[PDB]
RNA sequence: GUGAAGAGGGAAACAACCCAGACCGCCAGCUAAGGUCCCAAAGUCAUGGUUAAGUGGGAAACGAUGUGGGAAGGCCCAGAC
RNA sequence: CGAUGUCGGCUCAUCACAUCCUGGGGCUGAAGUAGGUCCCAAGGGUAUGGCUGUUCGCCAUUUAAAGUGGUACGCGAGCUG
RNA sequence: UGCUGAAAGCAUCUAAGCACGAAACUUGCCCCGAGAUGAGUUCUCCCUGACCCUUUAAGGGUCCUGAAGGAACGUUGAAGA
């Protein structure tokens, strides 16, 4: 999990989603792309 | 589980066949005879309220008389209070030997212990001593500082300082019990009790198991 | 939205009972209930369910389309119901069943055994297989993922349980 | 002529009974509040206590909107150096409920010995039912 | 311009900011800045919107299918995403 | 400036987290043991000596660890000089 | 870290709903503690006389009476300036 404060989509399976009022990227394939916004 | 009432006899030790010396504390449990019964009904909560040993018939006031009298019971020389477990029943005129601590292998010991008068930081809560030579002048013992400059223009509640040490309610835990001699109204704890002789004693089964 | 549109058929044998919001459903495979949210209008149309949102709130074609999934979840458990398959990966890794507690062993040192719920009934094929059958999609959902949870899946050689539908990315460790 | 003031020992007060189930903390609080100093009354005075006394009920069933439930956080300090404790509104509502509408009245009532009088008047409850029966508190809908 | 050499009301408190220049008395009235749920005087005022962050009630580069309004544009029942 | 005593040491501390250890977790160029980095977390703990007035630093040997800081670079109406 | 699940035919830990998760929080362990003026609860003991006055009321005064209990004094304590 990256903790950055710019988040962006990485691959084409990279998904954007807004949890708990904090935006996250999760990836499907590529384990190294998981970011948080923090 | 509700505790006993004992006092304090001494401590010794008791010799094992296997050459170990385990040091013991004999406490003298004399009868506790129920004096009142307190129900959720009434007081809110259960509890039973004891007594133990014998009070001079001319020193015992007509209050705490009548009090005993109603029970039915021959006055003691204090009272004491064991919070009541789930389904646990006692009646009021009801004695209670040292025969409930039969099959317990802990228990906890509450006492008064020893009166250490006005003593200083040093002996209270283990501060060290500053230096007895190199020009040390009249600050041999003394607690050193207690604040800082000006920003916290005070000193902090619950500082260390020296004042009464002891004479106060402790709590010893979970100590081993050697030996309950129900014959002659003796238990046998192992370890050291707080409180000097012929004190009176809380005996209570351990809680932390 | 689109999901909301398209109805539910319910099947012969199967009785719904509309109570305001709390809606349960019985039929041959055990009664299911659940209470819905205010927000989603549903009605019978005498052979089907439809879903349409109530009227004051923003968000009625979402409650609706997850109002719709919900009760085509629970048709389908009510007849069919669901079986989800489990199996273990790795030497000395073994399940069984002892009435309603699953005991595994995966490679700890004290058993694992592991209470399942009302509604769940669990059988092992093999050894290292546990196939789980409910009509709650969501209750067999979550003891599959507890289940999987106590040795989750390694990378380097897939040790541990894993679904039966599920792949795992294999990873070479690199000297 | 000069202007009317009451008086502590003529000065008559009646007793109430609200109902604080499913109701606004803040806005069942400020009426309360005007209530037990007695600005409700044509006969108010700022220096008398002139307000009526008020039994409040169901206390632990208050509501609040937005996510205030879980996220207002109740600080008090014990005076000792690390003593800093906090606790959040459920669990306020859980250990002590009554505390709550306590804490907010005494907030809004004045400051010094005429404010903690004024608060005296107020006893509220957790349950449903009171002992005060004996002094025959009329349903106040507020 | 104000303070110095200037009091009163507001900005919590706050010589210099805003409103405004105290000859004295009154238990009279109207307003300025600023306010009108309670401390604390005055709208839980009326109509139509926005926010779900206690944002309001402290801040930037940058990042995001948060959400309201407006005008176009490209693909599309020869089937769009 | 009609006096606010100052570097280091001793005694005694208290707070912050940008966490040194223990606790929970994501990724790893994470096979295991042992690591790197980031997120959460201040409840407790966080060396003894050689040298110099030393803070700092180097060195010897431990430790799970020998944290970074605030408090008049805390503390002389408590001590040293 | 998840289950089910739309908004957004898919995907999605979240928007509705449900589960796990640390020495941090609240308890659980020990001690003080109704001056908690919001001064609480329980058990027990003691007192069951005659009258005057004026400003007539939680008023003042006289005679008889002195309880339960406390204090003082003395011998003192592993309690203590």
């Amino acid at each position: 999990m990256k903790v950055r404060a710019s988040v962006k989509k990485l691959c084409r399976n990279c998904k954007i989603v807004k949890r708990d009022g904090v935006i996250r990227v999760i990836c499907s394939a590529e384990p190294k792309h998981k970011q948080r916004q923090g | 589980m509700i505790g006993l009432v004992g006092k304090k006899v001494g401590m010794t030790r008791i010799f094992t066949e296997d050459g170990v010396s385990i040091p013991v504390t004999v406490i003298e449990v004399e009868a506790n005879r129920v004096t009142q019964v307190k129900d959720l009904a009434n007081d809110g909560y259960r509890a039973i309220q004891v007594t133990t040993g014998a009070k001079k018939a001319n020193r015992v006031t007509k209050p705490e008389a009548g009090h005993f009298a109603k029970a039915g019971v021959e006055a003691g020389r204090g009272l004491w209070e064991f919070r009541l477990a789930e389904g646990e029943e006692f009646t009021v005129g009801q004695s209670i030997s040292v025969e409930l601590f039969a099959d317990v292998k802990k228990v906890d010991v509450t006492g008064t212990s020893k009166g250490k008068g006005f003593a200083g930081t040093v002996k209270r809560w283990n501060f060290r001593t500053q230096d007895a030579t190199h020009g040390n002048s009249l600050s041999h013992r003394v607690p050193g500082s207690i604040g800082q400059n000006q920003t916290p223009g005070k000193v902090f509640k619950g500082k260390k300082m020296a004042g009464q040490m002891g004479n106060e309610r402790v709590t010893v835990q979970s100590l081993d019990v050697v030996r309950v001699d129900a014959e002659r109204n003796l238990l046998l704890v192992k370890g050291a009790v707080p409180g000097a002789t012929g004190s009176d004693l809380i005996v209570k089964p351990a809680v932390k198991a | 939205s689109r999901v909301a549109k398209a109805p539910v058929v319910v099947p012969a044998g199967v009785d719904v009972k509309i109570n305001g919001q709390v809606i349960t459903i019985k039929g041959k495979n055990g009664e299911l209930t659940r209470t819905l949210n205010d927000a989603v209008e549903v009605k019978h149309a005498d052979n089907t369910l439809t879903f349409g949102p109530r009227d004051g709130y923003a968000d009625g074609w979402a409650q609706a389309g997850t109002a719709r999934a919900l009760l085509n979840s629970m048709v389908i458990g009510v007849t069919e119901g669901f079986t989800k398959k489990l199996q273990l990966v790795g030497v000395g890794y073994r399940a069984a069943v002892k009435g309603n507690v699953i005991n595994l062993s995966l490679g700890f040192s004290h058993p694992v055994d592991h209470q399942l719920p009302a509604g769940i009934t669990a059988e092992c094929p093999t050894q290292t297989e546990i196939v789980l059958k409910g009509a709650d999609k969501q209750v067999i959902g979550q003891v599959a993922a507890d289940l999987r949870a106590y040795r989750r899946p390694e990378p380097y050689k897939g040790k541990g349980v894993r679904y039966a539908d599920e792949v795992v990315r294999t990873k070479e460790a690199k000297k | 002529m000069k202007t009317f003031t009451a008086k502590p020992e003529t000065v008559k007060r009646d007793w109430y009974v609200v109902d604080a189930t499913g109701k606004t903390l803040g806005r069942l609080a400020t009426e309360l509040a005007r209530r037990l100093r007695g600005k409700h009354k044509a006969e108010y005075t700022p220096h008398v206590d002139t307000g009526d006394y008020i039994i409040v009920l169901n206390a632990d069933k208050v509501a609040v909107t937005g996510n205030k439930r879980t996220d207002k956080v109740y600080y008090h300090h014990t005076g000792h150096i690390g003593g800093i404790k906090q606790a959040t509104f459920e669990e306020m509502i859980a250990r002590r409920p009554e505390r709550v509408i306590e804490i907010a009245v005494k907030g809004m009532l004045p400051k010094g010995p005429l404010g903690r009088a004024m608060f005296r008047k107020l006893k509220v409850y957790a349950g449903n039912e009171h002992n005060h029966a004996a002094q025959q508190p009329q349903v106040l809908d507020i």
